[PDB]
């Protein structure tokens, strides 16, 4: 529900990529498939954990505590 | 479960040194028999597999839906453009030797859903627990730690064994024995033993 | 994202599950292939709503 | 209660040898040892070893189930050639190969 | 039903199986939670007491420890809440209830458990996470998979019905299913795939890799066999290895169509003294086959050496397989352009077959055969068309398979799959059908509001003709789900129907049982049959065998038995045996021969009265064949070498051993005939195989090695009688229920069902004239 | 059909021959018309065999439609499985069902019957006619929780006295 | 020739755990029949707001993923916002007889 | 063979 | 000497060298071990003050198991079963905390870089988390809504994969060797043509082709692979080869010591 | 130790069904012509065509068996030294098939071989393991 | 009852059942301290010493075979024969 | 959860099959197995 540290197969540490990932998408107008090999994630592998992440954790912020 | 009608338990878990490797390094995350496949037929799974090996090298998301004009063949051709093995082979080297295995392995990712039954919800033993009230057998539930049923049907295979002692054993002391009296003239439990 | 449908009876979430029968007010007809002297039967299970 | 301590399972259990020896008493001159707390890392490396020397007639090892980490080795060397020492010189030939690669390639990571 | 015929008990466990190629045939992984749990009341003596002192230390929680300790006085004490007394003197009496520990034997069940074969008995072996783990073999007669099944587990609790465990209900007992006369269990899935990849003739080891894989088989002897090649590069090849795990002593020899002792397509099987000579090994050698290796290694050398062969045969193929690897993916589903072209045109065909027939039908022109109206008579031709059609489009796409394409490789070991699915996915689907009809029109004259009515083409009443691969259209999806759903609910039903069926069967006959005397009488002791099964033998102990005089041209018949030595029409050439010089012309003995060979004749004359169509394979005690050969080994039979047999031997050894194969022995009359009768048929048989002209011409046996083919075939037939005690009625219950589950007159369980219910009207009353 | 007998030269040759199958069934009036060879005339129905060509001939029918209905799907059931059952089914001469009509109306003892199919009123007609049940059928012997004269159970185990020398 | 109506999509033939399979053509139909019933059995997160309910047995993965082949009925299924299961990485092989 | 959840952007920039 | 080496690229955190003149099972070996028995920090038990996130505590704890910590100075720790301690010091252990507090009213993540270490670390370097981003926030550890507070203390400790998949430093690490398929140990699948189906690999082209038309060199092993090794961060790469190396050394060593205790 | 039969074969023909390292040989005798000769061999390792020569032996032994074989060790005088191709086999059948014509069979390993002559020259080749020696 | 020794009619040889059986309380004896009749060469199983026993004949029981109608033949486990 | 709200109910001629005229209406693919097969639709 939130952002994977390191992608499960591989180890890569991918949790410090949302960010700059959701940025590169929404700023700079990239496609994933280029997003995603601008930060480095060559192995599909990889780009499984972010390309397909789902960011619930919002969803649940909403919820006044 | 794949989302095909396959389910499937863990079988044994080896760490990620052991697992097969391809030359880019990826380790699978799972490793399901082909003998599942020829038999249920399930050729959307395979598909699946190919389709979203694509979608994640090219960052999309795969059209899946039934009745399209997306075929394997489109599916395939794109495959080879990301430089892999058409139809999703792929050379694999054994973890342990470091050899390359023989044989080429399809590989790619699936979408696998993790169904409700844990097994450590239904282990269950048990030697000597508690026993119910009106009949004093053991009683039923892993819950209230029951006992197991020896059927009926376990009954006639003992019997087809011809193991008479086990099937007795299994009756009486592994279940409720009792010791009563019985008039030896009425042969009805009605004797008034004071037998202190 | 919860949609609704469904009622709180005693704090449990209940559905009403749709139940299915036969349309009212409509002929039909049918072989009887027992030897029974009745070889068709035409019903109408009528009711007013 | 089914799976042990973990510490152990690298640090060789306490009180048990990292290695056990027994004679194969199927075949003259031979042995079968049993690393605790191995696998195939050292396993492999370590009898393919045995096959580059020309006094062994039988290196093979196995590891006999996933559950434990444990792997029985044996070995047959020719007459008048102990296996505890065809061992010794496998085991002494990796250490030289591993040293010369750690300074074959701290030199070549020098000229980066 | 459910509280006295069963209920739930003590001392078991319940839980998820999974499968572990690294078990032997018996043994069961059991948690190591589990077994701390379940418990064993174990009484102490001087052989065991300090050993059991030693647990009563460890007590409850570390695991091979111990639970309570009963005093003879029938006293209990909990060893938590103990500690306090610390330490305990064991006296000898006294019982331990330790934990469960390895080798003990446990009954191991998978419901619902209709044949005897779901209760067999294992030995524990210890193991960490929560499943229980079997060898793979065993999981057929379970009949279980890994997908969540849960067996259970019963202890026994005493010192004898442990030996009632071990010696009646263990696994490699078995072996052999006394269903139908073969093995129940068998080498079955990846094994059986790898060891049809190891065995093919172009598989060769390498030095370093042969020795793993010996070093895996636990019992190699620790000699290395020469390599089938040597220089350049000594190499091993895969039969050379798989066969180090065969025991020595076994032969084994079948001839599938086009076999030659050149094997060019390196079909059949020849094992010779435990080593593969030619043949790919599959399904039929090495599965659960009907006279395969795994039948014959339990009878030459019984259930607990072919217990080992299972676990031999794993470990290598596990092994080399895991080192080759296997694997299956869309590509083998794929046929090349050219063969796609020939199925769509072959499909295309069909069609004008079915229209053709369609405007047949249209103009009247048509002729329905007598005994179907002009509608079922169209029906029918279509569906045969339609049906023709996939068929024949199925052989377009296997025969375009090359021997890479995997799926063909999992055909080919047998392993799993068929033609029909090689058919549905890569070539065409073929006809949905519900009841044995093509779709109805559901709508009024369409089957979907997609057609227009009266439309009979394939498409429309149901053919679905695209393939797996390429998809279904709308239609065919939902007339495909269609006919699949009906696949559903019989299943459902069947299963119903079987239970309740299975059930009355042994409430039937739950109580018959061999007696003492091989009548097989009820509890009441009526009679049911004299005999058991009207020969006396034991159904696990038969084997098809042929009798070699039933059938043939006379001529034949004469030429294989007919030995005269006086004349010279069918003479026996002395160089056979060492006495034939002067033997010509006797006529002491040339009485005997015609004596046989009269014997014979009678035989053939009888057998086609009892098999009035001549047929000659029939299941029978003792294999006569495996006894010849082995004899021939053992002794090694120097052909082109005269025989010291003399004809008298022979003939008298024959008759004389008749008198020895007792099923009855009593000694008055009427037993003294039915020994006659239990034993005619198998007469006749020992005497076909056993004629002099066989036994010199053919097996030249020499004096010594013909006693001990005597000597043993008296012994083995003397093992085959059933034995006294024998619960025949629920094993025959069982044995009917069983294909009751695996499942235009009415068949199958509804004619089942109308037979035992013996129905005053059943649905199909024909009648057969001739 | 085709049908397998000996040749001249005494081999089996197939051979051909017609055969009116029929729908619905007449035994003994067919039986007779003229041009048929009234022997090798077979029916499904095996109960009318019974009637007509009496019990043994009604067994091996019996026999023969079993064997029908296992083999028919490619299984396979050694011979003695299938000839017991035929026979319990045959042995008061006339077809007994394998149903709560058919055994469970034998008389082979209450607690064996009444466990079957129709529990108390089998109790009852016991009772009122003073069934005395013997306790060896198997079904007895699990009721009262004792060792079944069954496999093991079928003997009993002496102590010898002379082998007692040593 | 006569058509007086047109399907909007032949994919609307099916219910809702049916239109979660990938490729439903190209399967054997009772497979189609189990994933559809297993699928409700699957594990994922069921509502946003678990985390104030109080229901009996609950489960909720720790990382759910969309899955990479996707149909398009799941739009309307929100099953890209709640999925239940993740993009595992398969291999088919005979690897160790496990 | 994708889906194109991007198809927001010419729609939104044609009209 | 023996194996020689030659690299090929050396990123920040990547060197594709080719390791030649050994035999395979020495490759593999080195292999396997830099990927499972290369020691290295990681926080390890996680004491939560107060936690009020949407987030279950087991999670956030999992989450800072895999947050991978500075430790190339590792050796100079001890494997908390070989400290006395009671249970964890400075000779053994490094700790963390963290502090989180919901204040702006927009939503504010917690990084690893405010992790910050409370224990001495004696003048050895380790405990940092490795922050490899170019905007200097490390790994998203969670979020929080104003209001929302999370306080925790992290021990951090010496481990190695084969244990945890948290106490590993490299990340994937490609293998390859004979590219030509010289040496047939691999049969290639194929519908009409072998050679078209398979794409060549990128290290195709450092060894000639195989040269159509000629014996199969039935007495050829491998030699040569062609590996790369991807750091998680760590340690730097040079050191997951080298240290992998090492920890190849002191287990043959291993072996050969407990030999003389015959 | 010593050679069982020795003749010098031309191949007629050379099969490979099926498989990709073995290939079944068509052999007659130069010299009697009645001498045939089939065989499976590994042509990856040994490769023949159609029309080469080849001189093919027997000799039980490779001195100049029941016994665990050793890999061979340094300058050895064994035998083969003077071939390039040799299989250790098992006969398995001695097939008496005309007049003085016979034909016996070995295996080796799952390779058969098939040979057939006159009486005379295979006289002394009998039911062991024999090694085969081919060159050129 | 009691059929006489010489008249003994029922099979020389022992089924699997009384092999069964007899090792079973064989086995329960010597789990019961009974005396053993044979030298325990280091065996300390209870059924592995019964089946040593049985092995030389020296197991004292006998097998009382019961007829269908009532009567019953004696064997003695020294005099049936194994397999 | 959604597949709940949309599911019928058949208290019990053929009605376990699949008539043509479910087509579109109710889901071909889904229904439980056993005693409910096709007593239990899905819209
Ligand atoms: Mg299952
Ligand atoms: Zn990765
Ligand atoms: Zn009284
Ligand atoms: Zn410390």
């Amino acid at each position: 529900m939130i952002v994977p540290v390191r992608c499960f197969s591989c180890g890569k540490v991918v949790g410090d990529k949302w960010e700059s990932y959701l940025n590169l998408l929404q700023e700079d107008e990239l496609d994933e498939g280029t997003a995603l090999s601008r930060l480095g994630l060559k192995r599909y592998c990889c780009r499984r954990m972010i390309l397909t992440h789902v960011d619930l954790i919002e969803k649940f912020l909403r919820y006044n505590p | 479960a794949s989302r095909h009608g396959q389910k499937g338990t863990i079988g044994i878990t080896y760490r990620r040194e052991d697992m097969p490797f391809t030359a880019e390094g990826i380790v699978p995350d799972l490793i399901i028999n082909p003998h599942a496949i020829p038999s249920r037929m399930t050729v959307a799974h395979l598909i699946e597999c190919l389709l979203s090996k694509v979608a994640a090298l090219s960052g999309n998301e795969g059209d899946a839906s039934p009745f399209t004009d997306i075929t394997v063949e489109g599916i395939s051709k794109l495959l080879r453009e990301h430089g892999y093995q058409s139809r999703g082979f792929e050379v694999m080297y054994n973890g342990h030797t470091g050899k390359k295995l023989m044989a080429q392995i399809f590989f790619g990712p699936t979408y696998y859903q993790r169904l409700r039954h844990m097994v450590d919800d239904k282990i269950h033993a048990r030697a000597r627990g508690p026993m119910q009230v009106l009949t004093r057998q053991p009683v039923e539930g892993r819950s209230r730690d029951g006992g197991l049923r020896f059927g009926e049907m376990e009954r006639d295979c003992m019997i087809a064994h011809g193991a008479a002692s086990f099937l007795k054993e299994r009756l009486m002391e592994a279940s409720d024995a009792f010791r009563v009296h019985i008039c030896g003239i009425c042969g009805l439990m009605t004797v008034i033993a004071k037998l202190n | 994202f919860d949609m609704g449908g469904y009622f709180i009876i005693n704090g449990s979430e209940k559905v009403l599950i749709a139940q299915e029968r036969s349309a009212g007010n409509i002929v039909q007809v049918f072989k009887k292939a027992a030897p029974s002297p009745i070889s068709h039967v035409a019903e109408i299970r009528s009711a007013l709503e | 209660m089914n799976a042990p301590d973990r510490f152990e399972l690298f640090l060789l259990g306490e009180g048990e040898s990292k290695l056990k020896i027994d004679p194969d008493t199927k075949a003259p001159n031979a042995v079968v040892i049993t690393f605790e707390k191995e696998d195939h890392t050292l396993g492999n490396l370590i009898r393919a070893e045995l096959l580059n020397d020309r006094k062994v007639l039988f290196a093979a090892y196995k590891v006999e189930h996933p559950f434990f980490a444990r792997f029985k080795l044996r070995i047959q060397t020719t007459e008048g050639y102990d296996p505890k020492d065809a061992l010794k010189n496998a085991c002494n030939s990796i250490i030289n190969k591993l040293g010369a690669l750690k300074t074959n390639f701290e030199t070549e990571w020098n000229l980066q | 039903r459910g509280n006295l015929m069963g209920k739930r008990v003590d001392f078991s466990a319940r839980t998820v199986i999974s499968g572990d190629p690294n078990l032997e045939l018996d043994q069961v992984g059991v948690p190591k939670s589990i077994a701390k749990t379940l418990t064993y009341p174990e009484v102490v003596t001087p052989y065991n007491i300090d050993r059991l002192t030693q647990l009563v230390r460890n007590g409850p929680n570390e695991h091979p420890g111990a639970k309570y300790v009963i005093r003879d006085s029938g006293d209990r004490i909990d060893l938590r809440y103990s500690k306090r007394a610390g330490d305990i003197q064991l006296q000898y009496g006294w019982k331990v209830e330790r934990h469960i520990m390895d080798n003990d034997p446990v009954l191991f069940n998978r419901q619902p458990s209709l044949h005897k074969m779901s209760m067999m008995a294992h030995r524990v072996k210890v193991i960490p996470y929560s499943t229980f783990r079997l060898n793979l073999s065993v999981t057929s007669p379970y009949n279980a998979d890994f997908d969540g099944d849960e067996m259970n587990l019963h202890v026994p609790q005493s010192e004898e019905t442990r030996a009632e465990l071990s010696q009646l209900c263990a696994v490699p007992l078995q072996i052999v299913s006394p269903q139908s006369n073969k093995p129940c269990m068998g080498i079955v899935q990846d094994t059986l795939c790898g060891i049809r990849k190891l065995t093919l003739r172009d598989t060769f080891i390498e030095l370093d890799q042969v020795l793993n894989m010996l070093y895996w088989v636990p019992d190699w002897d620790g000699v290395i066999p020469t390599p089938a090649i040597i220089k350049p590069k000594p190499l091993w090849s895969g039969k050379q290895i798989l066969s180090v795990a065969i025991p020595n002593g076994i032969h084994l020899q079948r001839f599938d169509e086009g076999t030659t002792l050149l094997s060019p397509k390196d079909n059949g099987m020849l094992i010779i003294d435990g080593q593969i000579i030619f043949g790919v090994v599959e399904k039929k050698t090495v599965g659960s086959s009907n006279g395969g290796l795994i039948h014959v290694v339990t009878r030459e050398k019984g259930p607990q050496v072919c217990a080992k062969l299972f676990g031999n045969i794993q470990k290598v193929v596990n092994f080399w397989l895991l080192h080759n690897g296997f694997s299956t993916g869309i590509g083998d589903t794929i046929a090349d352009g050219p063969t796609m072209r020939e199925i769509t045109e072959t499909i295309a065909e069909a069609k004008k077959k079915v229209l053709d027939v369609t405007k047949e039908a249209q103009a009247n022109l048509l002729t329905a055969k007598h005994g179907m109206t002009l509608r079922e008579s169209f029906e029918d031709n279509v569906v045969r068309f339609l049906n023709e059609a996939r068929d024949k489009a199925g052989r377009l796409a296997e025969v375009n398979l090359k021997d890479l394409n995997n799926v063909k490789q999992m055909v080919m070991a047998g392993s799993k799959g068929s033609f029909i699915n090689i058919a549905q996915m890569s070539a065409c689907v073929g006809q949905q059908s519900v009841e044995g009809k093509r779709i109805a029109f559901g709508f009024v004259d369409r089957t979907l509001p997609h057609f227009s009515k009266d439309d009979y083409s394939p498409e429309s009443k149901g053919f679905v003709e695209n393939s797996y691969l390429r998809g279904l259209t709308p239609q065919e999806f939902f007339f495909h789900a269609m006919g699949g759903r009906e696949g559903l609910i019989d299943t459902a039903v069947k299963t119903a129907e079987t239970g309740y069926i299975q059930r009355r069967l042994v409430k039937a006959l739950e109580d018959i049982m061999v007696h003492y005397d091989n009548t097989t009488r009820n509890s009441l002791g009526n009679v049911i049959q004299f005999i058991y099964g009207e020969d006396g033998m034991d159904a696990a102990h038969i084997e098809k065998q042929s009798l070699d005089t039933i059938g043939g041209s006379d001529a034949a018949f004469e030429k294989r038995y007919r030995v005269d030595l006086l004349n010279t029409d069918h003479t026996l050439d002395p160089s056979l045996l060492e006495s034939g010089s002067e033997i010509l012309g006797d006529l002491k003995l040339q009485v005997l021969l015609d004596e046989e060979y009269k014997q014979l004749v009678k035989d053939r004359k009888f057998l086609r009265e009892v098999f009035v169509d001549g047929e000659a394979n029939w299941p029978l005690p003792v294999n006569i064949r495996r006894i010849i050969q082995n004899a021939q080994q053992t002794f090694h039979i120097d052909h082109t070498k005269p025989s010291d047999l003399t004809i008298k031997d022979i003939v008298l050894g024959v008759k004389d051993l008749q008198e020895n194969l007792l099923v009855l022995r009593g000694k008055n009359e009427i037993i003294q005939n039915a020994q006659r009768d239990a034993v005619t048929l198998f007469c006749c048989l020992l005497r076909s195989r056993l004629a002099t002209r066989r036994v010199l011409q053919e097996y030249r046996l020499t004096k010594q090695a013909f006693d001990w083919v005597l000597s043993n075939i008296e012994a083995q037939f003397l093992r085959s009688v059933v034995h006294p005690g024998e619960m025949v009625g629920v094993l025959a219950a069982q044995s009917i229920g069983e294909p009751a589950t695996q499942m235009k007159v009415t068949s199958g369980v509804p004619r089942l069902k109308e037979i035992l219910n013996v129905a005053k009207n059943m649905k199909t009353p024909s009648l057969t004239v001739y | 059909y085709d049908r397998k007998v000996p040749s001249p030269t005494g081999e089996y040759v197939k051979e051909p021959e017609w055969v009116l199958e029929t729908d619905g069934v007449n035994l003994s009036e067919v039986m007779t018309v003229p041009g048929i060879d009234p022997t090798r005339i077979y029916t499904n129905s095996f109960i009318d065999i019974m009637e007509v060509l009496g019990i043994e001939a009604g067994r091996a029918a019996l026999y023969k439609e079993v064997y029908n209905v296992i083999a028919s799907d490619g299984s396979y059931v050694n011979y003695r499985h299938m000839a017991l059952l035929v026979d319990v089914m045959t042995t008061q001469g006339g077809l007994t069902s394998v149903t709560r009509h058919g055994f469970n109306r034998s008389n082979t003892g209450a607690l064996m019957r009444c466990s079957f199919e129709e529990t108390v009123e089998i109790l009852f007609e016991a009772g009122a006619s003073a069934e005395l049940d013997d306790c060896r059928g198997v079904s007895e012997n699990v009721i009262l929780g004792q060792m079944a004269p069954i496999g093991t159970g079928a003997f009993d185990v002496m102590i010898d006295e002379e082998s007692l020398v040593k | 020739t006569t058509f007086t109506h047109c399907e909007i999509h032949p994919s609307m033939i099916l219910g809702v755990a049916a239109s979660i399979i990938p490729f439903p053509d190209h399967n054997q139909s009772p497979r189609n029949t189990y994933q559809s019933a297993m699928g409700k059995q699957a594990m994922g997160v069921f509502l946003t707001n678990y985390n104030v309910r109080m229901d009996t047995m609950a489960n909720i993965l720790y990382y759910p993923q969309k899955p990479l082949g996707t149909t398009r009925a799941m739009e309307y299924l929100k099953f890209r916002e709640l999925p239940a299961g993740q993009n595992a990485i398969v291999a088919i092989a005979c690897y160790s007889g496990y | 063979f994708i889906k194109r959840d991007r198809m927001r952007r010419n729609f939104l920039r044609m009209r | 000497e023996g194996p020689q080496v030659k690299i090929r690229e050396a990123s920040k955190d990547n060197v594709d060298f080719i390791l030649s003149n050994v035999d395979l099972a020495m490759a593999n070996s080195l292999r396997r071990v830099m990927i499972a028995e290369i020691p290295t920090l990681a926080i390890d038990s996680v004491e939560v003050e107060t936690n009020t996130t949407v987030l279950a505590d087991e999670f956030i704890a999992h989450r800072l198991g895999l947050i991978p910590l500075q430790s190339m100075d590792i050796e100079q720790l001890e494997y908390s079963r070989d400290c006395f301690c009671e249970d964890h010091c400075d000779k053994c252990s490094v700790v963390l905390t963290l502090q989180a507090f919901g204040e702006s009213e927009s939503t504010t993540n917690v990084y690893s870089k405010d992790l910050v270490i409370v224990s001495n670390l004696m003048g050895r370097n380790i405990g940092h988390p490795i922050i490899q981003d170019k905007e200097g926030n490390g790994v998203l550890i969670c979020k929080l809504r104003k209001g929302q507070e999370l306080k925790l203390t992290c021990v951090a400790k010496k481990g190695i994969a084969k244990e945890h998949a948290k106490w590993g430093p490299a990340a994937a690490i490609e293998f390859e060797y004979d590219p030509w398929n010289k040496l047939k140990h691999t049969d290639y699948w194929y519908e009409q043509d072998s050679a078209k189906e398979w794409p060549q690999s990128k290290n195709c082209e450092y060894e000639d082709p195989p040269n159509e038309g000629d014996p199969f060199d039935y007495k050829a092993q491998a030699d040569t692979f062609y590996m790369n090794v991807e750091s998680v961060g760590s340690i730097p790469v040079d050191q997951v080869v080298v240290r992998g190396i090492d920890t190849l050394q002191k287990k043959v060593a291993s072996i050969l010591l407990a030999l003389t205790q015959m | 130790s010593n050679t069982l039969f020795d003749d010098i074969f031309q191949v007629s023909e050379v099969d490979p069904g099926r498989y990709n390292k073995v290939c079944r040989i068509e052999a007659a005798s130069t010299t009697q012509d009645q001498c045939k000769l089939t065989l499976d061999i590994n042509v990856e390792l040994f490769p023949v065509a159609a029309q080469d020569s080849l001189t093919v032996t027997i000799a039980s032994s490779l001195n100049l068996a029941t016994r665990s074989w050793r890999p061979p060790q340094a300058g050895d005088r064994s035998l083969a030294d003077d071939y390039d191709y040799v299989m250790y086999g098992t006969a398995y059948k001695f097939e008496e098939v005309s007049k003085d014509l016979i034909a016996v069979y070995y295996s080796f390993g799952g390779l058969l071989m098939r040979l057939e002559g006159n009486y005379r020259n295979l006289n002394n080749l009998k039911q062991e393991n024999a090694y085969l020696l081919i060159r050129r | 009852k009691a059929i006489p020794k010489d008249q003994r009619a029922t099979t020389p040889y022992m089924t699997k059942y009384e092999r069964a059986r007899i090792l079973g309380t064989r086995a329960l004896q010597i789990s019961m301290n009974a005396p053993v009749f044979v030298d325990l060469e280091g065996e300390t199983d209870p059924l592995r010493i019964a089946m040593k026993e049985l092995a030389e004949k020296k197991i004292p029981l006998v097998i009382r075979r019961y007829l269908p109608d009532g009567s019953f033949e004696d064997w003695s486990v020294e005099e049936l024969i194994v397999d | 959860t959604l597949s709940h709200l949309r599911r019928t109910n058949t208290p019990i001629a053929k009605p376990r099959q699949l008539h043509n005229t479910h087509w579109g209406l109710v889901c071909p693919a889904e229904t439980p197995e056993g005693q409910a097969c096709g007593l239990v639709k899905n819209l």
